[PDB]
């Protein structure tokens, strides 16, 4: 019975779940490890039985443990239990989210936040730009993408947005659905204001002189809303 | 500019200045004292996040470009509890502050430059501490090392040669040949290691030979004979060679009492094990030495915190550790203990007051190697529940207590053993021995261990899984634990004399070999947050401990935190 | 005001094992009490040492010992070392020991001498119950204090009650009260300059008064005597300058009893 | 001769060891799992369970490459490491290649921009190393046409050529018809089953490091996956449009199931469409050879190691897998590594 | 459910105990391994339940196995079972001594001793010395400690004991309680009779000339009972 | 404790926090922003001053013992205008702060050991 390391690990997990189940039958309130093991082992056994789908198992995993079956703080600690179970149609990842309802008594590692909002990009004035997505797919723009060089299927006054980025929480994104028109707030890019990469429209220091080169490049490459004069004077390096 | 709700901000980036987080399931609340980040410029890694080519990863990085950056980490250290990005370069902590791309963000120093050579580690919502330093390690089995490592200890200083009886009793690696054995065996493990020689010898030549063979200090243990002559000679040789001396004093009062032992010490720096006595004949009077400047006092795991079951196991542990047969009338009669619940209770209060500076294990000899950190935080939580907030707290938080108890096992043992230049805290220039905790599991189960700038241990799920999260999740060795990477990741500490003589090339060690320094000119005043020198009046008629007149005691804990919520067994 | 987390209890029940040796059938001990496996010397009785994991009894200590020797058990119960009563500031240290000896069972209770320190207040209450065939060799040595450092009768109060019943009928009563405040224990009727006092009770032992008297007379450095109580059982009272002559006399009497 | 050891292969199938080219080096425990599954070469990137490694198949920088190369001494597996291609700095890219990477990985999570694609392809043409790409899901800088224009008809190895729910889907499947694109498909979406679509969002969120308790991250986690695309992937594999099968281990993919899922796809396609028209006999030899090339010789050719590994040919290294035919494709009998049983 | 190596070991031990329990239910007499595993697993489960103290568990471990539940020799082989169990108040070591009564039939590794006493320190004549502990703590002296240099709170004629050690079994000790006066037997130290270490009162060969130096040193350092002449003549090296 | 006049203190040790000094004969006034010294423990060199064997020069120095120390210097730098002792070791600036002997003074880091 050639056993793989994965099978040995799953056997250990199953017997941890069996121990947790025996303790629950004895009436001991389960801790974090026991609760996680119990849920995972139950999901594995159901998948092996093969009468349920992954969706059914995701639903069923949330009914195994009542709030009174676990110690205080376990429900807060357990956010989701993932387990790769072998179904009749192969191995699938079953994820059970919030399997236990929080009692609220004890919250390990809980945050005590101030009731004051965080002002991001303080000292930077934001301009408003109307953007239309004339493409056929939605477009997501990150907080730190140079907005001048975004997807050429977005239509807006690129001259207004040269050297700027979205004024949103860093790591968040703004989605433009096709055909949809949105108004976004843009703020100047900080630091040295050296734009490198992106669509290679600037690849240099962002100033008024590089703005003309960037606009001409965008017009040549077909970026919507980029307006460059027909009689454009080239530089020695561009 | 724009304002976002603090709840959303904290969910995205972790707590910022003025935000409080509970440590584990304990009652300790840590407040973020200050934040290095600039709001709106936070470093995030993900699909469309900021750590991308040209946005936060520089396309023209500085020459000090980081190898690894930990973003938005809540650094909990004796230097302060703050929020920052930790940059790691060439196995050291290159910088602490605001990292990122100088081309597109403001306030980015050259030493925190993120570039194309930089790996990213998301520390948002995660606490970063320095790795633990356990200085009482009985090297009885090599299986202790992964246990301590998974508990969050990255440096082990101790002695032993395997499960010999001398090692079962004492923290001693005796002799040049046994030191060579242990130093060459140390190449296997992912842990900084230091070895103590036998100090129980009236032969300066033998003591010096051990130091030159590579021990970082001496251990004078009662089981090899703790006599005033041995103490005197070992301290002389250690002052010559700049190495620490640790002592486990005479239980039987064969040659003298605590006063005679202190006279032999003669006001020279000495690191004391079981300064509470641990039932020895010097107890409870040996607690008096915890008020001296030259004594660095350490306390062991089993007696902290004081619980209902603390006193039941002590005699069995003592007999097995001291190698007294329980089937022999003579050995049973010899096994006489002076332990008292008053002393055990006073130990926790002394820890709270900072009279005791170091917490340790004495692994598998009256102490648990994987519970130094957990028991330190259990003691901190119990003292918080009993006596409330310390008077030194400058705010509605437990930051002072957090720093004191964290120093008990991070920076204070490093200072005591002369490795504080390399390890013990999250500071620029120190080696990157970092522990990533989630605040819910703080003090009991780390998220991951960064050893020498590379991840050495981590919680990992099924290897065959499509993501790292699914069960079974347990602690697995990572790439810094394997191959020749562990040689670069780990450090063997030796004496300066051995380092100068070239112990590394002589023994063919592949690990980094570093000398200890500044072990002799340190006193209790040099311990961080635990430098309280107070006249400890011990009445042995009543077993009563007083500091500055007031009596010290604590009540046994019926239920501790971080114990049964987190462990199946 | 018990300083221990739980009450200090020691319930021991010994019976004859399968191999014919005296084994511990049951035992439950809280700190500072502890019980190890019985020791079996080559020729003597089975020895059980009542371990006390403590420097000595302090203020608020309240020990509850309950020993139950079963039938046909030949057991000698000793202690680890001298029992020291420390300075009990405002309170006292109390020991309550109840012993039950079964039929045809021999118990040699030979604890180490009790040393009360300065301002020591101790209350001991021993209740021994025996059957008709049970044999008992009870002993108790009391020292005036730390004699070698001139700590003589500096303790607060020593009360020791012993009640020995046979077939649920009282056969021996002893009430030793030592209170230096009320009277001078150094007088000609209490100690007469002696510092160690041994009280021994032999119940149903097969030893003659003449033999015990010969042992006492041949013992050196001890002013001792032996008589017969109302219930026709031997009582020995001895005084000595040190505990060595008293311990030697006690072991001599125990050997004389066991050699029969 | 007298110096010869004997190994009885009677009744046993011998194949070349597998080559998995999408390995996220998240944990070293993946290596024994793949080895027991029948994979003898792992090409990938990573530095342990960092978030950059959890998302991307990238070993960034000279120092991290040294870390991984020295850690590789422990394992019984041929290993190759990919550097970070997401950089507009030719000097940095060249430094990684000289530090020891066998190619570049351009992953969306580090920023898949046309400038980065162009620079990485230039440096790779200079140094003769492969470039693999996991394209931009958000269409931030452009669509599939813009990505292909940046590629500019240079050899590129594409991960998730079906899109895997990205914004380039389903149009990114069009690049599987180009000559210069070597397309690979990942384990989880083959074969298409009843439960295939249920786990995709969870896998995507965990792999891309989007918190499931954050409204912004949940809203960001938008997928364009369709059962039509998932089903078309298997048929494209059967037709030979997709050339490489891989795992993307522990980041939307199972390391120990590349071979098993390849043969499951082959069996499912045989059951559905019957024997291929290219079969010259009453057997499935052509289908066997196509699906076996999908994970043995095609990745070796793609990453430039076909001179050493990938097939049972004279002069190649002896990385052989012995299967019993009853257990073929799921559990090998033994692995011969470099001429010795490993 | 982050599992530590200790937890994995305890899980293996628990399931070994479960196997032993199942065999006992089937009626198979347990062997050494099964008995130890059964006792340890039962203690661990009781501690997890958390209704008992460590003392209660030490008592209860001795009632699990009857002498008829184990094979012959198991009770002799098992002297004590130690197990570190996680109580509600942390991890504690529970030690169960002699958990099974010996049947006496078969004793593995049993000793068949001669009925003849061992004469130790043969050929050495012992002198008797009276020692008083005038300190406040008990003092234990080993068989091979140089009795001249013992704790200075012990009072005795040190001149009589220079160069001598206790005449007891090596490895045993003599305890002097505070205030208590005992008589001990002392025999000459053998071998080269070079005394080094201890209290550094001799640190040289033990002879009559070093006796005077040792006595003067002891009197200076305040050792009780050490009598040195007031008009002491120093040597060139002392 | 004792209080000495600020004029005498400044004459002995140079300006401390809050003290202003004119730069040359110009009109520019530099104010000492902060001071690293501990009052009463200042390092002075001279006949019977503090920089002596056992008082401020350590008899058990740290291994980072300085090669040169500049005492009571008013550092004027872009990082700030403050008062400190500058330690120099192996040609680099080893430390800036309070130097001296750890055996007899408080707040002396290992890198400023005299």
């Amino acid at each position: 019975m050639k056993l793989t390391p994965k099978e040995l690990d799953k056997l250990m997990l199953h017997y941890a779940g069996e121990l947790a189940k025996k303790r629950k039958e004895k009436g001991i309130k389960l801790n974090y490890v026991e609760a996680v093991a119990l849920i995972s082992a139950h999901i594995m056994e159901e998948a092996r039985a093969g009468k349920k789908t992954a969706a059914e198992l995701m639903q069923e995993g949330r009914t195994l443990l009542k709030p009174d079956d676990v110690m205080d703080g376990v429900a807060s600690m357990i956010h989701e239990v993932g387990i790769e179970a072998m179904f009749p149609d192969g191995t699938k990842l079953v994820t059970v989210h919030t399997p236990i309802e929080a009692n609220g008594k004890l919250v390990p590692g809980e945050l005590f936040l101030k009731n004051e909002d965080i002002t991001i990009n303080e000292g930077k004035k934001a301009v408003s730009v109307k953007v239309k997505n004339v493409g056929d797919r939605p477009v997501q723009i990150g907080s730190h993408f140079h907005f001048f060089e975004v997807n050429r299927c977005l239509d807006f006054d690129r001259e207004k947005t040269f050297g700027k980025r979205l004024d949103i929480a860093s790591g968040t994104a703004v989605r433009f659905e096709p055909g949809e028109e949105k108004s976004v707030e843009l703020i100047d890019i900080g630091g040295n204001r050296r734009i490198f990469g992106f669509n290679a429209l600037v690849d240099r220091q962002a100033d008024n002189e590089s703005k003309k080169i960037a606009l001409h490049r965008a017009k040549e490459r077909g970026f919507h809303g980029a307006k460059s004069d027909d009689n454009y004077v080239k530089t020695i390096k561009e | 500019m724009k304002k976002i709700s603090r709840k959303e901000y904290v969910s995205m980036y972790g707590p910022t200045t003025g935000d409080k987080v509970r440590l584990g399931d304990t009652d300790l609340i840590a407040e973020v004292e200050h934040d290095y980040t600039i709001y709106g410029e936070e470093l995030k890694f993900g699909g469309g996040k900021t750590l991308r080519e040209g946005m936060s990863q520089s396309n023209n990085p500085s020459k000090e470009e980081l190898d690894l950056i930990i973003t938005n980490a809540l650094i909990v250290d004796y230097t302060g509890i703050y929020k920052a990005d930790i940059g790691i370069k060439d196995g050291k902590i290159a910088g602490i502050g605001k990292g990122g791309n100088k081309d597109m963000q403001d306030g980015v120093k050259n030493n925190l430059s993120v570039g194309p050579a930089t790996e990213a580690l998301a520390g948002e919502g995660l606490i970063v501490t320095a790795g633990g330093i356990d200085t009482h390690i009985h090297f009885i089995s090599p299986q202790q090392i992964p246990t301590a490592f998974a508990s969050g200890v990255t440096t082990m200083i101790g002695g032993g040669t395997g499960p010999a009886d001398g090692t079962n009793a004492t923290t001693i690696t005796p002799g040049r040949r046994n030191l060579k054995w242990m130093l060459r065996a140390a190449e296997e493990y992912s842990m900084n290691l230091g070895f103590l020689a036998k100090g129980n010898a009236s032969n300066d030549a033998s003591l010096a030979d051990q130091i030159e063979a590579g021990a970082i200090g001496f251990k004078i243990h009662e089981d090899w004979g703790t006599t005033p002559s041995a103490i005197n000679h070992a301290l002389d040789v250690a002052d010559k060679y700049d190495v620490q001396v640790a002592i486990h004093t005479d239980t039987l009062n064969e040659a003298g009492c605590v006063e005679d032992t202190m006279a032999a010490i003669a006001g020279r720096t000495m690191h004391t094990f079981h300064t509470e006595g641990a039932g020895g004949g010097h107890a409870p009077d040996i607690i008096k030495v915890a008020g001296e400047h030259n004594i660095l006092p350490a306390s062991t795991n089993p007696t902290i915190p004081f619980t209902v079951n603390t006193e039941a196991e002590h005699m069995d542990m003592l007999m097995v550790c001291h190698h007294l047969d329980k089937s022999i009338k003579e050995d049973v009669q010899f096994a006489d203990s002076r332990i008292r619940p008053q002393t055990i209770a006073a130990e926790d209060t002394l820890h709270d007051m900072g009279i005791f500076s170091i917490t340790s294990s004495d692994s598998q000899a009256m102490g648990r190697v994987g519970e130094v950190i957990t028991r330190t935080w259990q003691t901190a939580d119990k003292n918080k529940k009993e006596f409330g907030r310390l008077k030194e707290e400058k705010g509605d938080n437990d930051n002072f207590r957090i720093k004191r108890y964290l120093s008990k096992y991070t920076i204070n043992p490093a200072i005591a053993h002369g490795i504080s230049e390399y390890v013990g805290s999250v500071e620029v220039g120190k080696v990157a021995d970092l522990v990533l905790w989630s605040p819910a599991f703080f003090g009991v189960k780390p998220n991951m261990i960064i050893k020498g700038g590379f991840i050495a241990l981590s919680q990992m799920g099924d290897a065959n899984a499509s993501i790292p999260t699914p069960q079974p999740v347990y602690y697995r060795e990572m790439f810094a634990h394997h191959g020749k990477a562990k040689y670069d990741a780990n450090i063997t500490f030796v004496s300066q004399a051995a380092y100068d003589k070239g112990i590394k090339e002589e023994l063919g060690l592949e690990r980094q070999v570093l000398p200890v320094k500044n072990c002799r000119n340190i006193t209790k005043k040099d311990m961080q947050f635990n430098d309280t020198t107070a006249h400890i009046e011990v009445n042995p008629e009543t077993y009563h401990v007083f500091v500055d007149g007031k009596e010290v005691t604590s009540k046994p804990a019926n239920k501790v935190s971080l114990a049964q919520l987190f462990s199946i067994f | 005001m018990n300083t221990y987390a739980q009450e200090s209890k020691l319930r021991l029940k010994t019976k004859i094992g399968a191999d014919g040796r005296c084994v511990i059938e049951d035992n439950f001990f809280t700190p500072p009490f502890k019980l190890m496996a019985p020791f079996y010397p080559k020729d003597d009785l089975a020895e059980i040492m009542l371990l006390a994991v403590s420097p000595g009894m302090m203020r608020g200590d309240a020990q509850d010992v309950q020993l139950n020797i079963g039938p046909n058990c030949k057991l000698r119960i000793t202690s680890q070392s001298f029992e020291k009563i420390h300075n009990t500031e405002d309170g006292f240290a109390s020991r309550d020991m109840h012993i039950v000896v079964g039929e045809n069972a021999f118990l040699d209770f030979a604890p180490f001498p009790l040393i009360p320190f300065e301002n020591a207040h101790f209350k001991g209450n021993t209740t021994i119950s025996l059957r008709s065939s049970s044999q008992l060799l009870y002993s108790a040595i009391i020292v005036a204090g730390r004699v070698a450092r001139n700590e003589l009768f500096k303790f607060n109060r020593l009360h020791t009650k012993i009640s020995i019943l046979q077939d649920e009928k009282p056969i021996y009563y002893d009430n030793t009260i030592l209170d230096p405040k009320t009277t001078d224990l150094n007088n000609m009727c209490m100690f007469d300059g002696y510092t160690h006092y041994l009280n021994l009770v032999l119940v149903n032992c097969p030893i003659e008064l003449s033999g015990v008297r010969e042992c006492i007379e041949e013992s050196e450095g001890v002013d001792g005597a032996v008589s017969e109580t109302a219930s026709s059982h031997l009582c020995v009272k001895a005084l000595a300058k040190g505990s060595e002559p008293l311990l030697h006399l006690r072991e001599k009497i125990a050997r004389l009893v066991t050699q029969t």
